[PDB]
RNA sequence: AAAACAGUGAAAUUGUGUGUGGACCCGAAUGGAUCGGGCCCGUCUUGAAACACGGACCAAGGAGUGCACAUACACU
């Protein structure tokens, strides 16, 4: 069992989650906030041009010293970048929920995605030795991942 | 509940809109999560509270407190007595003029069924009167 | 004694309070208000306050302390027959020689109006009598009649205390 | 519409003011009274007459109440100001707006 | 050295949703622009907002006690 932290009905939406994935945090959330609220079938056709380096993911919470680059007019701002990792992992679930929609009934069209949210999963440890003698951490920050497309009203 | 106390019905009001509503949070306890906000007096040798400079917030004392008359009386016009048996209800035969009942939170729904038929025949007012047993 | 009374029921002697209760009220009871002597039956009047503010009326008497009682013309004016505070009232010199045979109540006119009405207007035999009698005095007279139509306004070049009316 | 009407009848009946500042020293503030200029008042000869007339400040735009009443209490200065009362207290955003001025005395007790 | 129940599950801190603001507190208010007053605490010091020192944040622990010998007071 799992609670969803937010109440649709299970009739007209279809869901997935995961935990302790092996993902970086910060880049994957940089990447659910820019398709929330998006087609499904328009999700996985961008997501597809970011692995090809001809679109980008904007960059708004933890984008420090990040890079300028012209694919990030089309959201209004300046900052933007690649994170292929977390890209191929996100468009591996997004296609599987079209597998869920077909088989559970609901059209392959008029999905929307309505909620998706990141959260931190606990740190994994690790050391590198420094000068004069010292060690200091060197840890790794993995996630935890829920998502609910539903069918448009229209 | 909307029952008052017949002695003050007329009354009630004034002096329900004259019960102040200020507070004496603990000096600082808006800077830093580990001071809470119960009042303590400040006793350092700079501090601006305590020396009483204008901008700096009030301090308690004696001047704030309440008319001997007006003083622990709940909004409906009595005062409170806690209870938890039947036979507590029988102090209250002489005074049920100016004091209420209010069944402690422990006492069990099979229990406040019977304080609840003594407290009907006696004439007693009680103010948890729904309580759990709304069900 | 049972241990919840010998504690808390100590706080106060309560048979006292009666005596602070009737001090208390005394103390927030209203001021008196002043019943006027200024006007007399058939006095013009103009109306500050409410639905009818502006236009100029016909004062008939006392009612109910402060309530005074008022005629319009409605023929000429249209206003009726209301009750309104006697302080809502300004005073001019003209006086009409109307004498009426009876007391007559009407609704009041109070101060908060949500709505202006527009229709639904009709007339008692008494309504009717009165205005037959104002009339009377109003039609030999010569430009009276234009006088109650043409609503009241007061002067915005100088100071009000400097005029007379 | 009733607020274009409303207007029109207060209009004709009333003399006109403007809310211009609470009672204050140079260091504070005494927010419970108001300070007004009535419209061609002068002396304080003159403003003593309106001592205890009834005011209003209406607010068409106001969500909650379209009109707050109050009353004249005292003359202010040697040029025909005043101080009044109302209500609620007045407030920062309500300076600079205009004022009725009733021609009738009431009450303290009333406002 | 650490490590009790496969109970309960606070605070610091994080994500999502909904609201309110641009450091925050006190006094007084609007439909709505805001008005007035306030320098960072603890500590030594003639004198601290200091270009004096200690303090990133939260929980839990954390400092006038026991005996002997004379003593003044209150009570038996």
């Amino acid at each position: 069992a799992h609670k969803y932290s937010c109440d649709i009905s299970e009739a007209t939406s279809v869901r997935s989650q995961y935990n302790n994935i092996k993902i970086k945090f910060k880049n994957t959330r940089e990447v659910c906030n820019i398709i929330k609220t998006m087609e499904l079938n328009k999700a996985i056709a961008y997501l597809n041009d970011v692995l090809r380096f001809k679109k980008c993911i904007p960059v708004f919470r933890f984008a420090k010293k990040c890079g300028r680059t012209p694919q990030a007019k089309e959201f209004g701002t300046d900052k933007g970048k690649w994170p292929v990792k977390s890209v191929a992992f996100v468009k591996k679930m997004l296609e599987d929920l079209l597998v869920e929609a077909e088989k559970k009934g609901l059209g392959t069209s008029e999905l929307v995605i309505k909620h998706i949210q990141v959260n931190q999963a606990p740190k994994i440890y690790g050391r590198k030795h420094g000068a004069f003698g010292r060690i200091k951490p060197y840890n790794k920050s993995p996630s935890h991942i829920e998502v609910i497309a539903v069918k448009r009203e229209h | 509940m909307d029952i008052v106390n017949p002695s003050l019905s007329k009354v009630i009001d004034i002096i329900n809109k004259g019960k102040s509503k200020k507070q004496f949070k603990r000096f600082q306890s808006w800077r830093v999560k580990r001071v809470s906000e119960s009042w303590r007096k400040p006793r350092g040798i700079d501090n601006r509270m305590r020396r009483k400079f204008g901008g700096a917030p009030d301090m308690p004392g004696i001047g704030y407190k309440k008319p001997n008359a007006i003083r622990f009386l709940l909004p409906n016009g009595y005062r409170k007595i806690m209870v938890a048996c039947v036979k507590d209800l029988e102090a209250l035969i002489s005074l049920n003029s100016f004091y209420c009942a209010e069944i402690r939170h422990a006492v069990g729904s099979k229990k406040r069924i019977e304080i609840l038929e003594r407290a009907e025949e006696l004439g007693i007012l009680v103010i948890n009167k729904e309580g759990k047993l709304v069900k | 004694q049972r241990l919840n009374i010998s504690n808390i029921k100590n706080y106060y002697t309560a048979d006292d309070i009666p005596a602070f209760a009737e001090k208390l009220l005394e103390l927030h009871k209203p001021a008196p208000i002043e019943l006027r002597t200024d006007l007399v039956q058939g006095n013009v009047v103009v109306v500050l306050e409410g639905e009818y503010a502006s236009y100029r009326v016909v004062y008939l008497s006392r009612t109910e302390d402060n309530k005074a009682l008022c005629m319009g013309l409605p023929s000429i004016n249209g206003i009726g027959l209301f009750e309104i505070d006697e302080r809502f009232l300004l005073r001019t010199s003209i006086v009409l020689d109307i004498r009426l045979d009876k007391k007559y109540r009407a609704k009041e006119s109070k101060r908060s109006f949500k709505k202006f009405n527009t229709k639904e207007k009709v007339l008692t035999k008494e309504e009717n009598d009165i205005e037959e009698l104002l009339l009377k005095e109003i039609e030999n007279e010569k430009f009276m009649k234009k006088y109650f139509e043409t609503p009241y306004e007061i002067n915005n070049t100088v100071d009000f205390y400097e005029i007379n009316h | 519409m009733e607020v274009i009407k409303k207007i029109e009848l207060k209009e004709r009946v009333c003399a006109k003011g403007t809310l211009y500042s609470h009672k204050r020293s140079k260091k504070n503030i005494y927010p419970r009274y108001s300070l007004i200029t009535i419209e061609n008042v002068k002396t304080r000869e003159a403003a003593m007459k309106y001592v205890g007339n009834a005011v209003e400040l209406f607010k068409p735009e106001s969500t909650k109440e379209e009109s707050i009443h109050g009353i004249i209490k005292a003359v202010h200065g040697r040029s025909g100001a005043v101080r009044a009362k109302f209500s609620r207290n007045i407030s920062p955003v309500e300076m600079g707006s205009k004022v009725y001025i009733k021609l009738y005395k009431m009450n303290e007790d009333e406002i």
